[PDB]
């Protein structure tokens, strides 16, 4: 009943965000940002 | 582009092409890299030594030359015929 509506609501659009600047190559290829947004997907997941 | 005009205008060299054929060069640019590299090698005369090295987080030659050749007509073709055969997969490492 706190203001937990605007938390994970706040997390929901801060890694729908981390999900368009991931940049997608051609046939396994990556650069040093997707490998970083690799990892913050792990703290993403554990938070929800 | 002509013999005696690149043996003229500078002193032999020792080249060392490097491609990159990691997965991001796929499509078109690979196809543009192929065209690039048998068309530097045209400019090479028989005082020029060359080898075509590639690397795609792991750097390797790409022919059975492993040091520098003579850059001769025979020699030429070979590389040529060897550049066409690569194919574009992995991640980029410039260090190695
Ligand atoms: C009338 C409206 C006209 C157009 C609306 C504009 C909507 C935003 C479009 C995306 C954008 O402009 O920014 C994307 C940018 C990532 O791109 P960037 O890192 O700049 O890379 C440049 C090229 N490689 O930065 C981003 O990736 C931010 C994307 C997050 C937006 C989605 C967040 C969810 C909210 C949805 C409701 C809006």
């Amino acid at each position: 009943w706190k203001p937990f509506e605007t938390i994970i609501l706040l997390t929901i659009f801060a890694n729908c965000v981390a999900l368009a600047v991931y940049l997608p190559m051609p046939e396994d290829d990556n650069n040093s940002l997707n490998l970083g947004l690799e990892k913050l997907e792990y703290f993403f997941l554990t938070v929800f | 582009r002509r013999p005696w005009y690149i043996q003229g205008a500078a002193s032999p060299k020792d080249m060392l092409i490097l491609v990159d054929v990691s997965g991001s060069v796929s499509g078109l640019t690979l196809k543009l890299i192929r065209t690039s590299v048998s068309e530097m090698l045209e400019t090479l005369s028989d005082d020029d030594f060359v080898n075509v090295a590639s690397f795609n987080s792991n750097a390797q030659d790409v022919s059975c030359f492993q040091h520098l050749v003579q850059a001769n007509v025979r020699n030429k073709k070979v590389l040529k015929d060897a550049v066409n055969n690569i194919t574009a997969k992995g991640i980029t490492d410039y260090k190695k």
